[PDB]
């Protein structure tokens, strides 16, 4: 039995153009625990991005928190690339400043 | 201020490629404190929150023996359990393990556990008697008549009672400043025009720390869940953790509704209103 | 600090 990721993408901090923060991807709730994220600035792939240790919830699916440091500004448009094997494609969640 | 300890592993078979992948963490309430990686270069249990960096070298070699034990054992229960059910050695499988226990504020042992987990479904746990097991299927049963001649309960249970509840109380002093604090937390609302006709209004929690909250949405006083949204609690990256709901009103109504943040940090619950 | 002994299943 396999379930797939819940997904969001947020801030550390409320985001101020121009100051520095780190942008996040919560993935959680999937089963197997192999899983893609990858985080996008402008469509291409983030290269410094970190992640959490493996672990999981009470009904036995795993979390991952992936981060990196970034400086928002007005017009680079962010987002979190997400690829498990129960997803036919990889799904892609835009970063919105109010979410 | 009751407080937990819990240890979580997970070993996964990669049939394809060599020997299974095993990580584990610790935690003390919602503070992760060490972990250990098999694939990792170290082969050490690996400190993961400052207040664990002041243990000694007997510490950090005493668990890492232990851990890489566990690490082994699991991977040979992999094959076993791959046997038992009769399964494709082209597969790949996972085994998943929490323990631990929970103190009062005064110390005292509330309760213990040993949760195990095959594939993502239980596959047999310590009961609340600390003395028996459940067994999730007949695969699982072999294993707890295995554990029932070995007396495994006994030797768990003196562990979850003693052992687990003396570390627990030596990491809540030595981390006091931080895993006995509570941040109370930050709270704000947004407004989202959807239409003409209607406007998503936004509650928002960030920076709080434990991770329980309670947030609720109010209409003229009366409590609201209808056209609700509530989104999973989520760590902030820094140790904190957020939260928002929202709820979606008609255009002009929106000073009718408030929001209330309950929260341990907060000495009296916080109503917003738009 | 964690258990000391993990059982074969």
């Amino acid at each position: 039995i396999q379930r797939t990721p819940k997904i969001q993408v947020y801030s550390r901090h409320p985001a101020e153009n121009g100051k520095s923060n780190f942008l996040n991807c919560y993935v959680s709730g999937f089963h197997p625990s192999d899983i893609e994220v990858d985080l996008l600035k402008n469509g291409e792939r983030i290269e410094k991005v970190e992640h959490s240790d493996l672990s999981f919830s009470k009904d036995w699916s795993f979390y991952l928190l992936y981060y990196t440091e970034f400086t928002p500004t007005e017009k680079d448009e962010y987002a979190c690339r997400v690829n498990h094997v129960t997803l036919s494609q990889p799904k892609i969640v835009k970063w919105d400043r109010d979410m | 201020g009751s407080h937990s300890m819990r240890y979580f592993s997970t070993s996964v078979s990669r049939p394809g490629s060599g020997e299974p992948r095993f990580i584990a963490v610790g935690y003390v309430d919602d503070t992760q404190f060490v972990r250990f990686d098999s694939d990792a270069a170290s082969q050490r249990m690996e400190p993961r929150a400052p207040w664990i960096e002041q243990e000694g070298p007997e510490y950090w070699d005493q668990e890492t023996r232990n851990v890489k034990a566990h690490s082994q054992t699991d991977r040979e229960n992999l094959g076993t359990l791959r046997g038992y059910y009769n399964q494709s050695e082209a597969g790949s499988h996972t085994i998943q393990i929490m323990y631990g226990c929970d103190v009062g504020s005064d110390g005292r042992f509330l309760r213990g556990y040993e949760q195990h987990a095959y594939d993502g479904k239980d596959y047999i746990a310590l009961n609340e008697d600390l003395r028996s097991w459940t067994a999730a299927d007949m695969a699982a049963q072999i294993t707890q008549r295995k554990w029932e001649a070995a007396r495994r309960a006994e030797q768990l249970r003196a562990y979850l009672e003693g052992t687990c509840v003396e570390w627990l109380r030596r990491y809540l002093e030595n981390g006091k400043e931080t895993l006995q604090r509570t941040d109370p937390p930050k709270t704000h609302m947004t407004h989202h025009p959807i239409s003409d006709h209607e406007a998503t209004l936004r509650c928002w929690a960030l920076g709080f720390y434990p991770a329980e909250i309670t947030l609720t949405w109010q209409r003229d006083g009366e409590d609201q869940t209808q056209d609700t949204e509530l989104v999973e609690t989520r760590p902030a990256g820094d140790g904190t953790f957020q939260k928002w709901a929202a709820v979606v009103v008609p255009s002009g109504e929106e000073q009718r509704y408030t929001c209330h943040v309950q929260h341990e940090g907060l000495p009296k619950p916080l109503t917003l209103r738009w | 600090a964690i258990f000391q002994s993990s059982m074969t299943k």
